[PDB]
């Protein structure tokens, strides 16, 4: 009836069945890398990957291809009923990244479902592959800053419920923002991947502060920090093909742990870069389904696999299965289309401002809404001029977002860089820049320019230690007490945790599921679009529990707009109240019906005096009518319940109408 | 109440699934039906604690008579045993031999009765035997 | 069950209708009324076929056989329907 | 008079003995002979890989004295790979499109490739900035023509095995849908 | 009222106007490949060819690739808007 | 339920669970019908003919059944998914 | 061409791009408030109304100096980007 919140309201379309693989009963998985990481632990895996002359594949699938793609909307459901493929048909990838990035809160957020049981459903119909998770070092998955003890709970229960790959990442490169999360994941006894992220361009020596001496250094200090790979993540696309084969050759010589490559495809040279650190001897790369592969997400898993078939060093991926997967993929992407919004072609200005993948999408839409769509190319520009003006950071979440809302405010309060330093003690900064600048998302390489820093601190006082390391502890025991009254019932760990670093969302997420239940296993189409007249779908519940469910009619609306739907479940008729947010011939009383309250004139409605649900006693006030402005008072005709309400003050009537009803 | 059958799968529609489904039930047995695509609005789909669709692809007759299918929704779900009903695969030496080979409780009589009393003339040399009179 | 849609692919079988007595004659009377009693309409039945056969005397005496059916013509004469009811409703449904 | 060799199959797998790059060569040859002025390599299918571009391309030019321009399909996702093979190999002339019309079944970007060459032993001549102008005015018409934007757009690498030029593959489809038969797709395909 | 044949009739979407280049009234389009082709002949400009070092272009944007995305269907009022641009700001390519 | 012809007078696409509902399978508009409701008829029979960019095709029959209600009239324009015929079993 | 209030009311129009009195939605979500009425006297960048993007409220601003003129939309209505909301007249 209303639609669903964020997108046009449009009729469901008439969508193909997703081709899903045929797998014969009592086919065996083979096993793959988590037998081994479970027998041999995380040193097993280390050694086993240096074995392998063949280049391994990470399969980004399940969390960044759709980030980047839409919006991270893809829906458990969707997940669960490929998985079973491939833990089958895909048994030699090195992980499946599927958890982590943005897929925590959007889980909880805007499908209102719960990762974690995303991340348990899974661990079960994938048991040979290894999973692996994106972690921001600082702040886990989380908002903001949390106390050191929560981060250690996080990884904790991260790597419990089946996460065993943690590549972690600080926004501005920063060793010491990591090292809580690292020695987390040391402690479970996982796979640490920690990661530099690359920017700028080591080809061009005007560029004096990202060089290759600067990753090579970070690589050192990461090895003796005690990462067991070193994971490179070039966000943003910049990683051009001549200056891979270069810094990964370089880093083999300087590291003697695997180097593990990421890249988004934003520029159309995502291939060719993956080809020249193959031949510089990379360990694993990062790619995706080919659906759910190109511009700003990874490079196609199929066709790179092409690309080397014939040269001197391969992949060990089975072509023809991972085309079957794909198939998949190909048609559930429709069901995703009001957020298949990335333009999907190259776009090598991000040579020029390096936004990453995610946050050119997402900041344009943050421009178009602030009316600012037709300056589009200014707010680019300015991005750019921003990230000269903080000195030349790294620049992807939270980072990332620093850089934006400065550029955003500056071209809407029509500033320049000049005007900044000239009346920056009279401006107020958005606190997004603030904080940056307080060292709330840790200390920038090279440090804060001086100049600017006074003047958005504005007499403030910085700090240089991890924002973390001074907050208060969290109590594990009060925060749960608390969480419990707010539930209703005993909260799990997961709970808690998930309470703790998204409280708003987490009791949102409680408060509709208790009202629609757990939404999560409908399928995609009828979560985004509701049903049609005369069309029928089956909610799977859980294996083997079916509602088979049909709609019928949908009924005229009371004044209130509430409309009875007519469904049937079950073959079950049953008939639902449905408030219609947006409304855009009147009921004559059944006259054998002395429940059915009608006008005796023809006027108009100037008052009605009660609500649906009120109680009432025989002569008491319904309403007042009008006729040529002669005032009369509708009466109950005995006492009872009053139910539901046909008109609204002003409303016209003529005798005969059906006002209001009163149960007996 | 019973011993090893805790649950079980009706390989049958209509009337006599909803039959066997009534019985187990007041037996605190569970219940697993399966349906033909044909069947999906089937009321005896309804009637159990479970439900599966069987026979993808066949036609609807040959739906209800896929042992494999049905031996592997039986297996999938844990059904300890299988009751045939009458007509589809009740009298079927193959499908009660297979109930035999997955350990899972055929609910009639043994795979020889079946044989002895399918061909009318091995019927019939069992009612001489048993001496009893028959027609000429 | 009220909503059903009979397929062409199995038995049409909608119910199984069973009456008990002490007597065969006083579970004949319970088959009759039942029989009359139910209404189902969207489809045809056999009903009316049963009532004949119910109402038989032949079939009230108790002795027939493999052959009183086929060799009994009576059984598969039928009355009129009244259907006074839905021609009132299309009377009804094409002034409206 | 830039005559053209259409490329199909695999040089790289001598399984296949019909055509291969003898065959590439001996056309290449009666070409010439026939008086072309450049020859045109014409990858219809985005069939030609890497490797094979570079010995395809390298031997071409041992073969021949005419300029040599290549043509492919980004279909597979390869194709600037593919074209930064070709150019070591001494291609003189690549086919493009703007970015904002290239990808899939349509050429690679001529400002991908740009970039991909351009710390390598052998450029473009563009002006970046230039065609990123160019570019943004395409950005923009293209939503003009969404009800005919029906192409799938995504890596699709099993023209590897079905061969269909690029265009045809949507066309097909279209002719499959119309005819009842879009749910058997891949049977057509198979065909 | 009727809708243009073979489409899914629905309302004209608001639209952004083009983003097109400036100009600036007087500038002169470079010679580039027509010139030499015009002055010298096809042996000139395959003469030209083989002194380049760098690899020469070809831009299918108006052709080739809107029939491989497009269908074919980009209209001339949408090629003639940019090709004053083309000539300008590619003027290097071979074709 | 009854039926009456409604004398002097959105539009639905096929529940595509029931094989019985013949669809649009593409954008376009009905040239012709060419069957009545209740005729008889055979898997491959012509059921009407639809036109896209006036390119002509015919809508089979999908198997052996009986023509049951039909939802459009010749000159009507259609789009694919829409529910055109529906032939019983 | 006369004005009447109709007092008992039972597709929504676009912005004509050209027309730079003509304030449209930005994009696809609900109005939750309007903060002026017809008749009203403002200043480019005054607020006329607040509108919502998967709950993200942002404040549709004054153009330009002016006159408020017609209102296409009343809190609660939903909104597509292109939608026509007011006029804000020079
Ligand atoms: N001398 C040669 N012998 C045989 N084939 C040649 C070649 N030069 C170029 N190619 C072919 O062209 C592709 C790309 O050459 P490019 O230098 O553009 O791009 C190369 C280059 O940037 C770098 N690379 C690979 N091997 C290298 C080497 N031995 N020295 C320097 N750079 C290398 O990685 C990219 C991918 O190399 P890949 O072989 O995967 O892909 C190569 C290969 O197929
Ligand atoms: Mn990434
Ligand atoms: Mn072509």
């Amino acid at each position: 009836v209303n639609g669903f919140p964020g997108i046009k309201h449009r009729d469901k379309p008439v969508y193909a069945e997703p081709r899903l693989p045929k797998i014969p009963y009592g086919s065996q998985i083979s096993p793959g890398t988590k037998q081994i990481l479970d027998a041999k632990g995380p040193e097993g895996v280390v050694d086993w990957v240096k074995k392998q002359e063949e280049v391994l594949l990470t399969d980004t699938t399940l969390r960044d291809a759709h980030q980047s793609l839409l919006a991270t909307r893809v829906r458990s459901k969707d997940i669960f009923q490929i998985a079973d493929a491939m833990a089958h048909l895909l048994p030699n990838m090195f992980s499946f990244e599927m958890w982590g990035g943005a897929t925590f809160d959007v889980a909880y957020r805007f499908l209102n479902e719960d990762p974690w049981v995303r991340l348990e459903t899974l661990r079960k119909q994938i048991p040979n592959v290894m999973f692996q998770m994106l972690l921001r070092g600082a702040n886990a998955v989380g908002y903001k800053n949390y106390p050191d003890n929560v981060i250690r709970e996080f990884v904790k229960q991260s790597a419990q419920s089946g996460v065993d790959v943690f590549r972690v990442f600080d926004s501005l490169n920063w060793i010491k923002g990591m090292e809580v999360s690292i020695d987390a994941v040391r402690e479970a006894g996982k796979i640490v991947e920690a990661a530099i992220c690359y920017t700028g361009d080591i080809d061009d020596d005007t560029r004096t502060k990202y060089t290759i001496d600067y990753y090579k250094d970070m690589a050192k200090e990461l090895v003796a920090q005690g990462t067991h790979i070193l994971g490179i993540k070039d966000m943003a696309g910049l990683l051009k093909p001549q200056a891979a084969y270069r810094l990964i050759g370089e880093l083999k010589d300087t590291v003697d742990v695997p180097i593990h490559l990421h890249t988004h495809d934003t520029s159309g040279n995502g291939i060719y870069t993956y080809a020249a650190a193959v031949s510089a001897g990379v360990d694993i790369v990062d790619v995706a389904s080919s659906a759910m592969s190109g511009a700003t997400s990874q490079p196609s898993m199929t066709g790179l696999y092409y690309g080397l078939v014939n040269g001197n060093r391969q992949t060990n991926l089975d072509a023809q299965n991972s085309q079957i997967i794909n198939h998949y993929w190909e048609d559930v992407r429709h069901y995703y289309k009001d957020f298949d919004n990335a333009l999907n072609s190259p776009q090598t200005e991000v040579y020029i401002h390096e936004m990453p993948g995610g946050q050119y999408t997402n900041l344009q839409q943050q421009a178009i809404a602030v009316g600012l769509g037709d300056r589009w190319d200014e707010v680019k520009e300015m991005y750019t001029v921003v990230n000269q003006m903080f000195g030349d950071i790294v620049k992807v979440t939270p980072s990332s977002k620093v850089v934006g809302d400065l550029a955003l405010f500056m071209v809407q309060n029509e500033l320049s860089e000049e005007d900044v330093y000239e009346k920056g003690d009279t401006i107020d900064f958005p606190d997004s820049v603030i904080e940056f600048f307080m060292g709330e998302i840790g200390q920038p390489y090279g440090g804060f320019p001086e100049k600017l820093q006074k003047l958005v601190l504005k007499g403030r006082t910085p700090l240089t230690d991890r924002p973390g390391a001074l907050m208060e502890p969290v109590n594990f025991v009060e925060v749960k007490a608390e969480l419990k009254e707010k539930m209703g019932y005993e909260p799990t760990e997961k709970d808690v945790i998930s309470y703790i670093l998204y409280p708003k969302v987490f009791l949102d997420y409680q408060e509709m599921i208790n009202k629609y239940g757990d939404v999560t296993v409908l399928d995609t189409p009828t979560f985004y679009k509701g049903m049609r007249l005369g069309e029928t779908i089956e909610v799977e519940l859980e294996k083997g529990k079916i509602l088979l469910i049909k709609l019928n009619s949908i009924g005229e609306p009371i004044a209130d707009g509430t409309r009875v739907i007519y469904f049937e479940l079950n073959g079950q008729p049953r008939e639902i109240n449905i408030q219609d947010m947006n409304v855009q011939a009147r009921r004559k009383i059944d006259t054998t019906n002395p429940e059915h309250v009608g006008a005796t004139m023809t006027g108009s409605v100037i008052q009605v005096v009660v609500k649906k649900g009120d109680s009432v006693k025989k002569g008491d006030p319904l309403l007042i009518t009008e006729a040529m402005k002669m005032e009369t008072t509708i009466q109950a005709p005995f006492d009872g319940e009053v139910s539901s309400i046909y008109v609204s003050d002003g409303d016209t009537i003529e005798s005969g109408d059906l006002l209001i009803e009163v149960n007996r | 109440m019973m011993n090893r059958i805790k649950k079980v799968l009706v390989a049958n529609r209509g009337e006599i699934a909803i039959r066997v489904m009534r019985a187990c039930t007041e037996l605190k047995i569970k219940t697993v039906a399966i349906y033909s695509q044909e069947d999906t609005g089937s009321f005896h789909r309804y009637k159990s604690d479970e439900a599966y669709l069987v026979g993808a692809g066949k036609k609807p007759i040959d739906a209800y008579l896929d042992i494999e299918n049905i031996i592997e929704i039986a297996k999938e779900s844990g059904a300890d045993a299988i009751h045939p009903g009458y007509g589809f695969l009740s009298e079927n030496i193959e499908f009660a031999r297979r109930c035999e080979q997955e350990g899972i409780i055929f609910v009639g009589p043994k795979s020889k009765h079946l044989d002895m009393f399918g061909d009318k003339i091995k019927a019939k040399e069992q009612a001489l035997l048993a001496d009893i009179p028959v027609i000429p | 069950f009220q909503g059903t849609v009979v397929t062409p692919f199995y038995d049409s079988l909608l119910v199984k209708l069973c009456t008990w007595g002490m007597t065969f004659e006083q579970a004949t009377r319970k088959m009759r009324r039942n029989l009359i009693e139910f209404r189902i309409r969207g489809v045809k039945t056999n009903i009316p076929f049963l009532l004949n056969v119910v109402r038989h005397p032949d079939f009230a005496s108790g002795n027939y056989n493999t052959s009183f059916i086929d060799t009994t013509p009576e059984l598969f004469k039928f009355p009129h329907i009244r259907d006074r009811g839905t021609k009132t409703l299309r009377y009804i449904g094409n002034v409206t």
